[PDB]
Order: structure tokens, then C-alpha cells, then sequence
């Protein structure tokens, strides 16, 4: 299946040229970019691993693309996302996050169902990749 | 004879009727204080009524005055508590209509109580005989009063963090038909729509608990559909479970049930009223729940330009009360929505402060005192062929809801959801790349381009391309830019 | 593909937009059932919109329809749940305005829930672009729906039994100034007014809890003033203690406090909203408390003839919800009140059944299903010189409230109360004897006669004789007798 | 003091001619009249003593006046009221009650105050005439 | 309707045969907590009658052996088993032992078959407090269904019918005692009236006859009872004892 | 094991001739039919996947049989069921559901037991096929 976290995952995988234009758009607004990796695709896995620090002072999109492609060479198989952070009062939060790399095959998830009280079901979303192998060897 | 001897004989407090403008409620020299509550009324006096006297009458009967002099004023710091009409301007391109600014002392109002604020500002003056029509257009709620209110339970920022969704508008859909579906079929529609790409679905505003579907049946089945779609996509998913009910006890029962089963969100209807709304906004913060407000009934007083309450005021009251979403218009859908008015509503809901912006209907500068931002919801008669217009008018932080525009798809609910999401992401991608997407020769082309590789979107564009809702607005601006 | 093969291809359920009048929401031959909810709308279509299509649009979007066809209708008994516009008449003396009758199946509505009834009937249709103006004029609430509602907690009959007062209207007064008084001075005004003859006083609608007076201070001092006046007169006495507050928890706290200290009555404001109102109406029955409803905010939607909700509908909803009093107009005071409309409101509140009476705005026959009778309250800018008019227009079962008309008396609060009570009893006595008291050459003479032996009444007539509120009404009838 | 229960007690004591017109008014409405006596003036003394049965079938106001004046001759010093009952659906209750006789001197009441919890006062209205003498000897 | 008139000397026998409960009174009642439609949706079973069985012997079994019988019967194909009407809590088996062991048997059969399974846990008890305690315990351990006996009476039945809707529980009514007044043609209450009263009160199941089994049941009367319980409206049908539309 | 959801699963697998007769019965009652697929056999998996829309406006049983055989050609190994829906007031629900296809080998389920309070057991029914492989690759 296709992991559809990220804001462009109903579109084809973005080319490097398309990614650069999105980065250019984020930096035009004064947003800080960073790169993050995980091989736990769970929807509640908030904290993907940081690829260095966010690039607060960087002004040229090419430097973001440089770090993205260094992350791609170094990280294990899995997911990479690129985020844009707006530190302005009233936001102080991420304002853009999209997937730039995904594994060749994602088995996805199943729904574990525990019998609760009455008719209630206690749900757990379980990742096939994570239950099978440790971090760094999942894909 | 003691009552005769002690009768008050002053100009202001001898018994009898004197004009409100002579009772202290008119002062053109008044200096507004940062702590004052300010109100802007559009006043249409009855023929022969002096416009300043009408403004002073509104100011008096919404603060401390009645129709005849009372000596008990003298037991109070009466000067301090009188509201002051301080500015009366003619409305542009009208003959007998005025804009009246009125200032109210901070101490008139119970802290954190929307019911008390409205009891004064809108309680009685709209029925006053001497005024033929009255509309509350705007209010300056002072920083010191705002800090007594919670503001949104969650707010736009934390909402997107809870959903892990950043960079595009959010997507939703009302389940249809409005009434009649069983709980099991409700969960099916919710499952199909979420799996097909929507972030949310929602109960219709009139779906509460009924013979054809009792509310617990709907909640349990919808949670099965929600968790199924989350495991099928790897995304956080939800559906606005409607907890609107007859009594506060029943509202709380439905809210607690939604929380116990793990719903990220509940919805409420404005017809429940301000006291229930404030109670459930506090509850939503205390119980980690997103709180969606459907504005049921709003247009009974917000539709006409001559009388009622402008929706931008409702926006302030509901952001103060603390809902996380409020329906706020589409411009291009089936419900009334002048674009300048709509853009003003969205600013009221989303900005950290307001600047005077008369073409948008923003008559007061106003800091929002770091009350969290409320998420506008655009819903009603819209379809993915309008996506370039929605992105242009409504911006990034909004939920675009497609009920008929999802479930009406000939190839099924999943296909309808997929068409809407592809249109949204393609439009945002092109916007970010620099396209002049709002132009009718550009926006529609971006969608046609994406449709070349998305069957569901091509089908949706084919079906609804010619559908528009072009009618003259009733709620319109008074100033051009 | 399978989705293309299974596409629905019937006239009614193939995908796309068709008119609401072709979707099942128009049936001129429909036979109304005793269990149907009926609504009468005054519809002003946008130019070029067919009047029957507009009525079908209102019927559809307030029942089960949306703007495009959805196959999920076919998962339901869809014909049963569609509302039916069944009659569209031109409004007399108007162009392009229509009366539209719409019937709704009983099963659409959650039992005992005003919030659900209104979510359907007024939820969205007032903002519909295709309609330039829309007003809910009347409703036929069926016997079988009414029996799910409590109706008035106490009702007119039991209220008079609790007060041991039969034969005349009841008397009241709002404390003035509206804001600023301390709790101790509030109790003083209440003591003086009750001792002087009034049955009740009341908190102003915006007196809740504020820096100048916190609510417990007012409640305790008022109960000293109430019990003092009862021991001074040998009568049951009370004052409407306002329990309006921001949250349901705080409303309940104030209600329980009022009960604990022995108050016969509490009051609430309509701005608190339907869910809080229904909750406190059940509470009032369970706790032996009279429940007075001030209609704060009503005129924001009830004032203008072209758009909003006619107050007679509010009267039905509030009598269903179960308040014991509701403000319902004076005709001759400072707030809007056409006499034929007012007389209609009072019938809606007080009768065991309604007959069609078009001059009074009563468009439906309607049994009240033995829900108790709700006490109308006449308040705002009235004085004892108008007593013959009040008795004539408003009848026996009413609270006549004189705020400024009591406290504005030059010889003090007791004198003002005494003037009002003498005028009332003298007028009722003369009415019962057969006098043509409503005639301007007779009514005023009855009062002048009583004033010859009542100094306070003579003084009040002297002070306010020439005070009237003669303005053109906005909420007016469409039929004459 | 003047006991101001009743609907005409802010007017002078009613003459027999005035009472008769009020009775005539009630009876033209089809209301049933009755006569009641007490010497406990407490505002919560619901049940004054019945003077016979209510006059359901009576059609002549003079017959109500006859019973009133028989009650006046027979009852101890105290209060007499005349009531009108409407038995029709929607009312089934009294619709008029006024005082026709009162004692020459009514001392009235005082307010007994018991210290409750906090600042609450527990009130009792106490009648001087009742606390002094038993029924039939109070005035 | 039945308070005193059945004891009046002047009538030698009296039987309540039918009632027309008006629409406007019915709407004040809950009706079934779940109802046939939602019940089949909760069980995911559509197309055939449902299947059940009372555990036997009526009395004497331990909680552990009760759970064994429930496990075997469900695993063999039954949708439900049930406590006997007189199985409540007794020296030979206290009720919590039965409830815990049955839930093990139920879940075992569900995992063995891929089907929703259950057993009507009897919460009949002396006092409302004890009935609620047994209902809450059945809910807490995940039972899809509980049962009550008619001898508990109308006020407890209405209370637990509201509870069942509020707590997502199927409510099975055993009609214990019904035949003391419903058997004879000359006197008492015809069972079709009990059907109306119990459907109004809001039970989800009620025993209504077999025609061919060991308990009384003329087919015309039985068919009438089933119509009263199952139809959206009744037409006059005198052979089946339906006297009112 | 044999999954005994459906209303005819204690009978042998139905032939196409038998299925057509059940379809003819449903359609003679005015019921709408549809076809659904899953490879999660859990008893609480309420929403099997839809094969197109329900066949509301179809009068010929051969048309239902056609879609069933197209579903059999296209769907992955697993389960197919045929349902009949009664939209009549008082039902508005499925009135028949039976299995038309099942995998060659269904491993079934085990019962997961978590220690609750006291003696209470928190139960979870777990599918062997689902825990081992993602949707579309389970059978
Ligand atoms: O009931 C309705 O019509 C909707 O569910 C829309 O359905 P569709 O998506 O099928 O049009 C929404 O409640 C309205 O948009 C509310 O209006 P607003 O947002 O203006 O308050
Ligand atoms: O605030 C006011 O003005 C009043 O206290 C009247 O004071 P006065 O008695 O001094 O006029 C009442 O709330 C209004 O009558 C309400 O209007 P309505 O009854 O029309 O709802
Ligand atoms: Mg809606
Ligand atoms: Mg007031
Ligand atoms: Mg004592
Ligand atoms: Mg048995």
C-alpha cells in the first residue's frame, strides 16, 4: 500500500525538480526547512529522526536539496519527509510536511481488535514492517 | 410630607422622562479606553427620531438606563457604568441609516460569560420601538476581557499537530442523505469516504438520535470505520460525532462516550446555545477533544443587511467561547457568501490581531490576546471543479467539506473522496510553484491536467463542471478598496 | 470496470443535479397526517427562481436532500423521510413573496429535543443563496411530539396556587438602574417594591455576577427583603433571581442556591440557549421552582417581517421546553408590539388549543396536548396610566411589570408600587362591574376616580399621563377581520 | 396592619353591593362560588375552613349573598373570603378570590430568624394572633 | 386497566384481550433497547432464524460446568445459550462464577468459529441494586446479552430496558409467571397484550410460543403474538386475535 | 477450519445453481443485492469491501450472477459474500448474507488472554492469516 501521510501523497512521488520548487516556496515565506527519517510508518509516530538541525539560516534552496540527498545516501531504507517550520507568533509550528522518499514496498497495517466492555472495541493499528524487524532493518 | 420634602429636584434626577442623549449616554468627546468593550451598530431610526437620540437610546438601554429617571442611580457610581455613544456617521449610499459606535465600561460584564455580554449588547435594544431596524456589525472585545475566556480548546496549530497534517487545507464531507440512515450504514459511508482520502466526515447537523438510528449505534460503527480507514492508509482519521442533545446531561453523556471510544473530534450545533457551547468548550479542552461547531440557525439573524447580528460578531463570540472549528462560508457554494465579507470572517477567526479593514467589514482594531485560532470550515454545495476558487478565497487553514460532492460521485464514495483530494493537492502544488491558479484560464487547466491521470477526478469534473450558484448577495460591504 | 457497470442509470438516482421539486420534496396532493410536523415559511425567492422550486428547496435541505443526487438514499426508506412542500400561496399585497406549507415526518425528530427540531427546521435553509429572504411564521407541532416534552415546569394554574393570588393580573418590576447596584441596595429596592404592593421584582436580564455585585450577595439580601415584605403584608412574595451564567455548572449552582434559601422563583435569559433552557426547565419541575424566561436577543431574528423567526414560533418552542413565564409584549410600551400579533402570542402561550385565526397570525390548528399553560409577561416602558389598555389587550393571566414605572415615582419605591396596584385592582373591579373600560373616555376616568383617594396614584398619573410610544410596527398582520 | 391577601385588598372594604356585582360577574362566566373562613392569616395557610359546599348549581347571585351573610352571622371573628372556581379543562382551579370580612384589628406578623449555615437565615413568619390564642378566640 | 376491575363481584370472569395504544402514548416509551434490526447487525447474522438453547439440568450445575455446556453448544453451532429462568445465584453456583466461566466458553467458541457468540446471562435478582450489579458485571466482561425474568415485574423491567439501551446490551425477557393469568380463555390477560406492554417497555427478546412444543400455543393466537411483536403496524385480523388497528 | 459466518455455512459450499436460486428468491421479494470481499475473517470485521454499488435497479438474477463471477475473477484469494438489502420501512437493513467463496485453507483464530482486575480476562480474537500478511496477500 501507499503511506499517505504528507500533503502531496495523492500525487506521484515528487521529482527533485518538484521538491526544489516546494522548498523555494517555503523559503520565500521565511520558513525553516528540515529533513527527517523513519522506518516506523505508524500514524501516531510523531517523532521521526532528525537529519541534523533544522536549517534556520539557510537562504538557498540548493543547500536544502544538498542535505536531502545526503540523507538519502546515508539513511536505511524507509521514509524521508521534508518539513517547513514557521516560528512566527501565532503559528510556532510546522506549516508544510511532505514525503520525499518511500520504500519500494510498504506492507502497511492491520487492525488489532480487543473485546472491551459492552460492545466497545479496543483498537491497535499494527505495522507489518515494524513487528517483523528492528529499526534499520525494516525495509 | 417627608416624601414631598425629600423629592429630588435636580435637572437630571427629578422624576420624569428626559431624552437618553440628556441622561449621559451621548458624548461625542468620549476618549475610548483600552479596557472598554466597543460595539458598532447599524441603526435605522423610525421616521422623525433624531439619529443621535437613537444611538443614545441603544447605549442607555444596553447599559444602565430605563425610560424614566430613577433616583437609585444615585446609590451607584452612575457616571462610570453608563455606556457612551460617541460617534454617529451616515452609512454610505443610504439616506436614513447610521453607523453608531458605543463604548461600554469593562466592569459591566461578568468575566468569561458570553451569556452576560450578549444579555447587555443584544438583550433588548433590537425590539425598541423607536428604532425601525438595528444590526450589530462589529465589536472590539478588549484584551483584558478576552483573557477571562478560554479561546479554542485546541486551536488550528495543535489540531494539525494532533492530525499530523500540514501544507494543505483539510478535507471533509457530510454524510448523506441528511436523515434516515442506520448506524451501520453510517459507518460504511464514513469508512468509504476516509479510505478514499478524506481527513474527516461528519454527522449532519440534524443527525442526533432518532428512531432510524440511535446515537450509540452510529458512534460505535463509525469508530470501526475510522480505525479501518486509518489502518488502510497510515493516517490519523476521524469523523465529527454529533453530541447535540436536548439537555446538558445528555450532551455530556454523548461527549464522554465519544471520548471513551477514542474519537479525535465531536461536533455541536449552534442551536444548543451559548451556555451549553461554553460548557462543552471547557470540556473539550479538559478531555483532549477537537470541537467542531456547526452554525445551525445563524442565518435567521445574520442574513439581512438591515437587521440582526453580522456573522463576524458571531465569529468573535465563538472563538472566545472556544470551539475549534466553525462553519464560515464558501463564496462559491450553495449558501450565502459575499467574498469580501467571507474573507473578513476568516481573518476574525484565524489572525492574532485585526486591523481596520472597511472593505472586509472590519471596523475595529483588535488584539486577540493570544486566544488560539479557530479553524474555518467551508461547506455546502461545493465541488472539486471549484478548487482553484476555494484555495484563492479561503487560504491554507480551512476544512473544505464535500458532502454531495463526495457521495454523489457515480463511481462510489471512495472515488469521490479521491477526486477531491487529488484536486486539492494538485491545486496547492501548482499554487506553490507560482501558477496564476485563480485565473479561469489557469485553475481549471491545473485540474484538467491532474484529471488526465486520475479517472475519479475526470469523472467528477465531467459531472459538475457547469454547476454554479450565482445569486446576488444580501450581506454585502459598505466600502470599496 | 465494476464501478462503471454498476453505475445507477435511473432518472432519479443517476449522478448529477436535478431540481428539488423533481426529487420528491414537492407534492401539491400531499395528505397531511396528524403526526406530521408542519411549518409555514414566508419565502422571498431570488429573482428568476421558481416559487415552487424554492419551497421544494427549503423542504429538501431541511429534511434529507443535498444539492446533487446520492445513491445512499436507496439504503433508506427514502420516500418516508423526505419533507413535502404541499402548498404555496402568494402573500397578500406583495409581489414575489409566498407562504409555503411544508410537512415533516414525525420520525425525523429526536423525542423531547428542541435542539434537534430546530437543527432541521432552521439549521441551514435561511442561508440558502436561492432564497433572498426567509421567515418561519408558524408551526403545527403534533400531539404525539408534544407528549415527549415536559411543557411548563409549573404552569399558570399551579403558579397562582403557589402564590395564593387569583382574580387579577400579577404585578412585577425590574430593579433599576440596570447595572451598578450593590447586593445590599438590590435587596433594599426589592424590599421597598414588594412592601409597597408588588407581587414580584426581578433582576435585570444583564444582572448576573459582576464586580459591583456578586450573585450570592444579591440572593441573600433579596431573600431578607422578600421575607420582610411577606411578614409585613401576609402575602407570598418573591423576586426573580437571575441564574443566567456562562456554563451549565454555574447555572445549576445558582439555581440550587436559590432553592436552598427558599426562593419561589428564578429567571433565565434566552441567550443561554435551548439546551440550557431545557435542562433548567426539567430542574425547575424537580425542585419546585417557578422558572421565568427573559427573551434576551429574541428581536435579533424576530423583528422584521421579511426574514427570521416569528415570535409566536418561539412561544411554542419555549412552552414545549417548559418555562413558566415568558416576556411576550405590551402593545403600548417601549418595545415593538402590534396588537393583533401580541394577542396571537398570548393565545399561543395560554390556550389549550389553537384555531386558525389569520388576523392574529395563527396559521395552523393545533392542540396543545395538555402541556401546561405558560404565563405571558408584559414589560417595558409601561405605566399605570395605561392600565385600561393593558387589561384590555392582555387579559387576566399575565404579569404586568413596571420597572421605571415603579422606581421612577417621586415619592419613593413603595409609593410607586402602591400606585400600580391600586390602578390594577380598580381597573379589574370596574371591568367586572361592566364598565366600557377600554374606551379613552372611560378607562382613564376609572383611574382618575381611584386617584382621588390614592395620593401615590394621583402623583403617578400626573407624572406620566402624556407618555406614549406611538411608532409604526414592523411585525404586522397580513389579514384583516 | 391590613392583610392584603385577596385580589381587591388595596381597595376599601367592599360593600355588599360591590360584592354582589363581583359574584354576578363570576356567575355569568359559569364559575362556581364558595365561602371560606379562617383566623390564621399566615400566607401559607392554604386551606381556610369551608362554609358548606361550593354552590355549583346556584344561578342567582342573591343566593351566594345569602350564604355569605349566614357565614358572617355564624363564624367567629376573623377573615372570610369568597372564591370562584372554573372547572373547565385548562383551568380546573380558582380564578378569583377576594376578602369580604376582616377583623377590626389585625396585629400581623413578625419575622423569626434562625442562624443557618454560613450567612444563610432560616425564616419563619409568625402570626401574633395565632401564637396568642387558639382557633375561634384569636380576634 | 387491570388494577381492580378483575376482582369486582358483579363480573364473574374478566379477560383483557387487546389494547389500542395510541401513537401519542407510544412515543413516550423507549420501545426495544436494540430491536430485531440492530440485533442482527450486532451479531452479523442475516438470512435464517437465530438459534439458542437453555442449559440443563435446570438447577444444580457449577459455574465451571455451566461454562463447559455453553462452550460446547456454541462451538457446535448455536448462536446463543441461556441460563434457565430459575438460575440466578444459589449455593451450588454463585452468579459471578457462572458469568466468568461462560465468557471464557463464549470467547473460545467465537475464536473456534469466526462468529459472534453469546449466552443470556441471567441478572434476575431480589432487588434493583442487585440486578444492576449483575448487569454491570455482564457488561464489564463483554457479554453481548443479558436476560431477565418477568416475575421481576414491570418497574424493574422498564429500568433495565433503559439500562440496556444506555449500555449497548441485548435484553432477553423470559416470561416467567405469564401463564398464571394468560392461560385460560375466560379470565386474565391475553398474552398479546403482554407483548404490547413488553415491546413498549423495551425488551429485545420475549418468549412467544412454539405451537408444536411442550407449552400451550394455538397457531392462530401464536401467529397473532408474533405480528404484535414484529410488525410496524397492526390491522384488524379477528382470527388471529387482533381486534384493533 | 471453516469460517461459519453467513447463513448457509453449515451446508456444503453452494453451487452457482444454488446461489442463483437464493438470488432469485431475494429479487422476488424486491430486495437489492450486492457482493463484498475480504481477507480479514475476524467476526467483528463489519465492513467487507464493496464490489461496485448494490444492484438496486436490476430485475434479472443472471446479472447478479455475472457480477459475482466478475468479482471471483478480479479479487484476491479470500472470502466473497452475497447480501440482500430490504429498504422497506421497519427493516432498512440486510436480510440475507451468505458466503459464496472461501479460501482453500483457513487457519482460523486463537484467543489472546490478558490478565485483568481480579479474575477478569481481557480477550482478543486474533486471525492467523491477518497477523502474518497484509491485505491482498493473506491467502
Ligand atoms: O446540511 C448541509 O447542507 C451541509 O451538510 C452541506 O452538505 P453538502 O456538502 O452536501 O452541500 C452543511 O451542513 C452546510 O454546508 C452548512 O452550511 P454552512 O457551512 O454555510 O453553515
Ligand atoms: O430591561 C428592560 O428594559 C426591562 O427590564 C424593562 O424595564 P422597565 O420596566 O423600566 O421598562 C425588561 O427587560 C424589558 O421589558 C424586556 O423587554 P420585553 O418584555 O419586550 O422582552
Ligand atoms: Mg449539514
Ligand atoms: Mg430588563
Ligand atoms: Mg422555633
Ligand atoms: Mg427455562
Amino acid at each position: 500500500m501507499r503511506l499517505t501521510q504528507g500533503c502531496f501523497s495523492f500525487l506521484p512521488d515528487l521529482t527533485d525538480q518538484q521538491i526544489e520548487k516546494q522548498v523555494t516556496y517555503a523559503m520565500n515565506r521565511g520558513w525553516a526547512m528540515n529533513v527527517e527519517w523513519t522506518d516506523d510508518p505508524h500514524p501516531r509516530n510523531n517523532y521521526w529522526e532528525l537529519w541534523g538541525l533544522p536549517l534556520f539560516d539557510i537562504k538557498d534552496p540548493a543547500t536544502v536539496m544538498f542535505e536531502l540527498n545526503e540523507a538519502r545516501k546515508s539513511c536505511a531504507a524507509g521514509y524521508i519527509r521534508v518539513n517547513a517550520f514557521d516560528a512566527s507568533y501565532g503559528t510556532e509550528s510546522c506549516v508544510m510536511s511532505f514525503i520525499t522518499n518511500r520504500p519500494a514496498n510498504e506492507p502497511g497495517f492491520y487492525l488489532d481488535r480487543t473485546e472491551g466492555v459492552g460492545r466497545q472495541v479496543i483498537y491497535s493499528i499494527k505495522s507489518y514492517s515494524v513487528q517483523a524487524n528492528p529499526e534499520g532493518s525494516r525495509y | 410630607s417627608v416624601s414631598e420634602r425629600t423629592r429630588i429636584k435636580s435637572d437630571r434626577y427629578e422624576s420624569g422622562v428626559i431624552p437618553y442623549a440628556k441622561m449621559g449616554y451621548w458624548d461625542a468627546a468620549y476618549s475610548v479606553k483600552d479596557t472598554d468593550v466597543l460595539a458598532l451598530f447599524r441603526i435605522t431610526p423610525q421616521p422623525g427620531v433624531d439619529p443621535v437620540e437613537a444611538a443614545a437610546a441603544v447605549a442607555g438601554e444596553s447599559s444602565t438606563a430605563t425610560w424614566t429617571v430613577v433616583w437609585t442611580d444615585l446609590l451607584t457610581a452612575c457616571e462610570r457604568y453608563r455606556a457612551k455613544a460617541y460617534r454617529v456617521d451616515p452609512v454610505p449610499n443610504s439616506t436614513d441609516v447610521y453607523f453608531a459606535f458605543i463604548a461600554y465600561e469593562c466592569d459591566l460584564f461578568e468575566e468569561a460569560s458570553l451569556s452576560n455580554l450578549t444579555a447587555s449588547i443584544i438583550g433588548n435594544v433590537f425590539g425598541f420601538k423607536a428604532i425601525s431596524a438595528l444590526r450589530l456589525e462589529d465589536m472590539r472585545i478588549p484584551h483584558s476581557y478576552l483573557k477571562t475566556f478560554q479561546g479554542p480548546a485546541t486551536g488550528i496549530i495543535v489540531e494539525r499537530e494532533r492530525l499530523n497534517k500540514y501544507g494543505t487545507p483539510l478535507l471533509g464531507a457530510t454524510v448523506k442523505p441528511k436523515l434516515g440512515l442506520s448506524g451501520k450504514n453510517y459507518g460504511r459511508v464514513v469508512y468509504e469516504g476516509l479510505k478514499g482520502g478524506l481527513d474527516f466526515l461528519k454527522d449532519d447537523e440534524n443527525i442526533n438520535s432518532q428512531p432510524f438510528m440511535r446515537w450509540r449505534e452510529r458512534f460505535l460503527n463509525c469508530l470501526e470505520g475510522i480505525n479501518r480507514a486509518a489502518a488502510a492508509t497510515g493516517e490519523v482519521k476521524g469523523s465529527y460525532l454529533n453530541i447535540t442533545a436536548a439537555t446538558m446531561e445528555e450532551v455530556y453523556k454523548r461527549a464522554e462516550y465519544a471520548k471513551a471510544i477514542g474519537s479525535v473530534v465531536v461536533m455541536i450545533d449552534l442551536v444548543m446555545g451559548y451556555t451549553a457551547i461554553q460548557s462543552i468548550a471547557y470540556w473539550a479542552r479538559e478531555n483532549d477533544m477537537l470541537l467542531h461547531l456547526h452554525r445551525a440557525g445563524n442565518s435567521t439573524y445574520a442574513r439581512q443587511k438591515n437587521h440582526g447580528i453580522n456573522f463576524r460578531v458571531i465569529c468573535k463570540w465563538m472563538r472566545m467561547s472556544g470551539v475549534d472549528h466553525i462553519h464560515a462560508g464558501t463564496v462559491v457554494g450553495k449558501l450565502e457568501g459575499d467574498p469580501l465579507m467571507i474573507k473578513g470572517f476568516y481573518d476574525v477567526l484565524r489572525l492574532t490581531e485585526l486591523e481596520v479593514n472597511l472593505p472586509f467589514g472590519i471596523f475595529f482594531e483588535m488584539d486577540w490576546a493570544s486566544l488560539r485560532r479557530c479553524m474555518p470550515v467551508a461547506s455546502g454545495g461545493i465541488h472539486c471543479g471549484q478548487m482553484h476558487q476555494l484555495i484563492h478565497y479561503l487560504g491554507d487553514d480551512v476544512v473544505l467539506q464535500f458532502g454531495g460532492g463526495t457521495i454523489g460521485h457515480p463511481d462510489g464514495i471512495q472515488a469521490g473522496a479521491t477526486a477531491n483530494r487529488v484536486a486539492l493537492e494538485a491545486m496547492v502544488l501548482a499554487r506553490n510553484e507560482g501558477a496564476d491558479y485563480f485565473n479561469n484560464q489557469v485553475g481549471p487547466q491545473i485540474l484538467r491536467d491532474a484529471a488526465k491521470t486520475c479517472g475519479p477526478l475526470q469523472t467528477a469534473l465531467d459531472l459538475w463542471k457547469d454547476i454554479s450558484f450565482n445569486y446576488t448577495s444580501t450581506d454585502t460591504a459598505d466600502f470599496a478598496e
